[PDB]
């Protein structure tokens, strides 16, 4: 088997995290003790990526939880699926990360991370192949942007050679007015660039826009926020999760979609989404679900495709459905709007399609983008940065921690310089 | 007649043994400088985390420094 | 004597494989336990067949076959399926981790770590074989390990057994049923990387097939399992001069002679007819004639491309079935005044026939009609390079921008290969060219 370690921390991370499991678990027939009650066995054929097996035929999630208060994680252990996680792959602190990126990545975050690590390597040391590792985990707070940005690079230095994924909440004054925000995901951008080979970006203001226009929920809480988060953590995974032919595994997913290093920030897709007032007439087709998965408005990204170019793209469709008609739908997309691929990138849209399809719905599309259009994002970022940095507001936080000013000019000068890229391979030419 | 019959065939061979003997030589080249290639690409990445972890000392330094002032 | 190993490499590989010797099984009356109740000399034998199957004293007939897979996946469906009785658990070999649709992992960082296992094996069945004549290559170009491993495994093979012949039966790349981005690079670095350690290679466009499937069977959306069952057609037909005795027959060797003028140029365009399902085979018996002016029609070429475009430096008819000279005689007559065949003026423009008299079979569940007679054109025609065109182009588009490259140079790679890769493709175009000139 190739299995895969998750890693959730903070509050978002463990929020997020749990419902990934959650939703996982109903797919492949697991319920909240462990056992397995489905009715295929697709659900168990390629189980052990995500699940270990114990004595009793239980099914354990290798998942290791990390905070750096009990906060979250107990409400965790007490939720739906607390049960099911292993009791000692619960790795807490008390003093908390008060926000503060520092605090996570060099203070409180570097007085736990060893302890971490002993549960990661148990974790690894008892896998048959280990593929690599999934974060979850925001980039606007303390603990999940500082210490999970740490755990990173200490887990790179013991596992160079293997696959890094992250799941990574962007920040959006749409959903919290933590002013600080700007400077800890700037901060972890950083990071991301140099130390992961693929993220997804989970963009807040994208989520709350969704759920408040298209949604029609005029208050939007972040368990309507996380519904949009698992059922795309659900759909990006379909293919390692179930048989399949492509992107089956970590390593080949990131050779698919990242044609140069640095450039390895996805922007996720649903489809389809609506709201629950609005009647579905039809059954939905799968034109209409091609169509409405590449429009922006189902973007967990805020950022519109059609203002850049696509690099790569992965499409995987869920459900039963004819293959003759994705395939067609699939040429069409891609000939329709020919000026939005690079010409450079011969085939660069890969499908993949299951037969399971997700919880309560007949067919469903994923979308995983690697678009030049992405630079809309860290342009939102790196303006709320300077806006505060230009005036030197709130450092005496990061400061009273050990840095200094210098950290700040070269993470904003490396967030800045991978706009710069996206933009050099948008405006290339074949010819 | 015969000693041209010889030559044919030494020089037959000759090539083949030649060939394979080119073959193997520059496949342990390859095979080489590939792992030393993918050796020093591993050996980088490993010293930019090492100084990462550096630099993270030197935070918590900076931090003890001002805390007793 | 004359036996032949066969080796499959990475998914494609061995799935064509699997397909290849369930219908040799059949074609021969092997059961899928081994036993062959119609051979009468136990434990041995030195029987056209035996070519391919070796045999054990409690009656089992092997195949001449290792299997071997940078992952364990698809080689494990071998080993629990129908046929795994078959195979001895040393023929079928994996690792753990594979090449990750990338060529440097499957001739280096992973290929490097199981080479020398596969190499034993292959020992294994050679120390067999009373009067070893070569290999059979089988994989796919677009694959890690199916271009990186196999190149690595033909490299050794040439070292560990010379100038022993080694054949190819390649899979090149097709969008519908490609599965990475890269898959052009991978096909270059392995088509320059095993381009001097090959006698001959039959390429087999998956994107031909596909359009076959659809076209001639009906098939709206062909799977890997459509397209294998009519691969393994022709690879059978291929084969068959070498499994099957017969006065007609002419060797594969033979033809072999006819098809390489210089060591680079051996890649051989396959046509195979007929392909027609049963409802449209009912009733409609095809002659002859009818299979063999199918040859001709591009449409029915295991590579697209355009021989109208290019000239002709052989052209072979592998017939098999109810099949006779006088009705092949006619049935060239007639192409000879009604299509322009056009040889290079340095190459002799008669056309080389085999016959085995066998008749062609179909495993059950199948799309091809049962039919009763059924030929393979082996042509040299310089038009296969628009294959290689198109394939170099593809790289050329990305390799521009260094795309995916620091995958390959990760893994231990230097831009210098590719550039070396890429230039010998274009020396082969252009060799291609050359040949297809006439003589001052
Ligand atoms: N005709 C045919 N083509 C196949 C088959 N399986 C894979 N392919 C083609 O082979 C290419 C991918 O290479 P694979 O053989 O799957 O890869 P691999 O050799 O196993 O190497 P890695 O998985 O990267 O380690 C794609 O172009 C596929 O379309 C098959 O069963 N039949
Ligand atoms: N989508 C989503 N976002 C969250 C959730 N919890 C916190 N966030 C976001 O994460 C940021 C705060 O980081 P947080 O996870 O609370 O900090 P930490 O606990 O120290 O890692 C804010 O931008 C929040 O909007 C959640 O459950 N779902
Ligand atoms: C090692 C070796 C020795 C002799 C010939 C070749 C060869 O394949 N070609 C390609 C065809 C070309 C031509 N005749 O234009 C000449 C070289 C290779
Ligand atoms: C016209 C004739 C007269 C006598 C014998 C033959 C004959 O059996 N072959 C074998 C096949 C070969 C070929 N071109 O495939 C041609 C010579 C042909
Ligand atoms: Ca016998
Ligand atoms: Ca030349
Ligand atoms: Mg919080
Ligand atoms: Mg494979």
């Amino acid at each position: 088997m190739r299995e895969i370690v998750h890693i959730q921390a903070g509050q978002c991370g463990n929020q997020i995290g749990a419902k990934f499991w959650e939703v996982i678990s109903d797919e492949h027939g697991i319920d909240p003790t462990g056992s397995y009650h489905g009715d295929s066995d697709l659900q168990l054929e390629r189980i052990n990526v995500y699940y270990n097996e114990a004595t009793g035929n239980k099914y354990v999630p290798r998942a290791i939880l990390v905070d750096l208060e009990p906060g979250t994680m107990d409400s965790v252990r007490s939720g739906p699926f607390g049960q099911i996680f292993r009791p000692d792959n619960f790795v807490f602190g008390q003093s908390g990360a008060g926000n503060n990126w520092a605090k996570g990545h060099y203070t409180e975050g570097a007085e736990l991370v060893d302890s971490v690590l002993d549960v990661v390597r148990k974790e690894s040391e008892s896998c048959d192949c280990l593929q690599g590792f999934q974060l979850t985990h925001s980039l606007g707070g303390g603990t999940g942007s500082g210490m999970g940005t740490l755990l990173i690079s200490k887990i790179r230095e013991e596992y160079p050679d293997r696959i890094m994924n992250t799941f990574s909440v962007m920040p959006s004054p749409k959903v919290s007015d933590t002013v600080v925000e700007p400077y800890n995901a700037t901060l972890s951008v950083h990071q991301l660039v140099e130390n992961t080979d693929e993220t997804y970006c989970i963009d807040n203001e994208a989520l709350y826009d969704i759920c408040f226009r298209t949604l029609k929920l005029t208050t939007p809480t972040y368990g309507d926020l996380n519904h949009l988060v698992s059922a795309t953590m659900s759909g990006v995974t379909t293919c390692l999760r179930f048989p399949g032919q492509l992107n089956a595994d970590l390593r080949k997913l990131a050779v698919n979609m990242v044609p140069f290093p640095r450039l390895h920030f996805f922007m996720p897709g649903f489809a389809p989404l609506t709201s629950r007032g609005s009647q579905q007439y039809r059954a939905l087709t799968v034109p209409e679900l091609t169509q409405q998965m590449f429009d922006s408005k189902n973007m967990m990204a805020a950022c519109d495709p059609r203002h850049g170019r696509y690099l790569t793209v992965a499409a995987i469709f869920r459900g039963r459905m004819s293959m003759k008609e994705v395939d067609e739908q699939m040429l069409n997309v891609q000939n329709k709007n020919s000026s939005y691929f690079v010409e450079w990138i011969p085939n660069n849209v890969k499908t993949a399609v299951c037969d399971i399809p997700p919880r309560g719905l007949k067919m469903s599309a994923t979308f995983i983008g690697n678009s030049t259009a992405i630079q809309e994002l860290f342009k939102r970022i790196s303006e709320q940065f300077t806006a505060m940095f230009r005036r030197k507001a709130f450092l005496h936080w990061y400061t009273g921690e050990g840095m200094d000013e210098m950290e700040f000019t070269e993470a904003e000068s490396n967030m800045n310089d991978l706009v710069s890229e996206y933009q050099q391979y948008q405006d290339a030419t074949a010819d | 007649k015969r000693e041209h019959e010889r030559e044919v065939i030494q020089k037959a061979i000759e090539e083949n043994n030649n060939f394979i003997k080119m073959a193997k030589e520059k496949l342990a080249q390859k095979m080489e400088s590939n792992k030393e290639n993918r050796e020093a690409h591993l050996a980088a990445m490993l010293e930019r985390l090492q100084e990462k972890d550096k630099h993270a000392e030197e935070v918590r330094k900076n931090k003890e420094l001002k805390e007793e002032a | 004597m004359r036996e032949c190993i066969s080796i499959h490499v990475g998914q494609a590989g061995v799935q064509i494989g699997n397909a290849c010797w369930e219908l040799y099984c059949l074609e021969h009356g092997i059961q899928p336990d081994g036993q062959m109740p119609s051979d009468k000399t136990i434990g041995g034998g030195d029987d056209s067949f035996n070519t391919f199957f070796s045999e054990t004293g409690a009656g089992k007939h092997v195949p001449r076959a290792v299997f071997v897979d940078l992952e364990p996946t698809v080689i494990d469906e071998v080993r629990t399926g129908t046929y795994r009785q078959l195979f001895h658990p040393e023929q079928l070999i994996t690792g753990k981790e594979d090449a990750a649709n990338n060529y440097a992992r499957g001739h280096y960082t992973i290929g490097k770590e199981i080479i020398d296992l596969v190499l034993d094996r292959i020992r294994k069945l050679a120390d067999q074989c009373t009067g070893l004549q070569g290999f059979l290559v089988f994989h796919s170009f677009g694959g890690g390990t199916g271009s990186g491993f196999t190149s690595l495994l033909m490299e050794r093979l040439s070292v560990d057994y010379g100038k022993k012949s080694k054949l190819e039966f390649s899979i090149y790349p097709a969008p519908q049923v490609s599965t990475a981005v890269v898959e052009p690079y991978n096909s270059i670095l392995t088509t320059h990387t095993t381009l001097e350690h090959s006698d001959c290679a039959f390429m087999v466009d998956n994107e031909a097939i596909y359009d076959i499937c659809r076209r001639n069977l009906d098939i709206e959306r062909p799977t890997y399992t459509n397209l294998n069952r009519l691969i393994s057609q022709i690879v059978s037909s291929i084969t068959a001069s070498l499994r099957f005795d017969g006065a007609l027959n002419v060797d594969l060797t033979e033809f072999q002679t006819n098809l390489v003028p210089y060591p680079r140029i051996h890649f051989p365009l396959a046509t195979y007819a007929p392909v027609i399902s049963a409802e449209k085979a009912y009733h409609e018996q095809l002659s002859v004639a009818e299979i063999t002016n199918a040859c001709f029609e591009p449409a029915n070429q295991m590579v697209k491309c355009d021989p109208r475009h290019g000239k002709y430096m052989a052209c072979c008819l592998l017939y098999r079935g109810d099949v006779v000279p006088k009705d092949v005689n006619a049935a060239i007559a007639t192409i000879k005044t009604k299509r322009s065949i056009q040889f290079v003026d340095w190459c002799p423009t008669g056309f080389k026939v085999g016959i085995n008299y066998q008749p062609p079979t179909v495993v059950p569940g199948g799309d091809l009609a049962k039919v009763q007679r059924a030929v393979c054109m082996l042509s040299n025609t310089t038009a296969i390079a628009e294959a290689w065109a198109r394939l170099d182009h593809k790289f050329d588009l990305m390799y521009a921008k260094r795309a995916f490259v620091h995958w390959y140079v990760g893994e231990g790679m230097e831009e210098g290969e590719f550039s070396e890769a890429r230039e010998d493709m274009a020396a082969l175009e252009k060799d291609y060219e050359e040949v297809g000139v006439d003589s001052v």
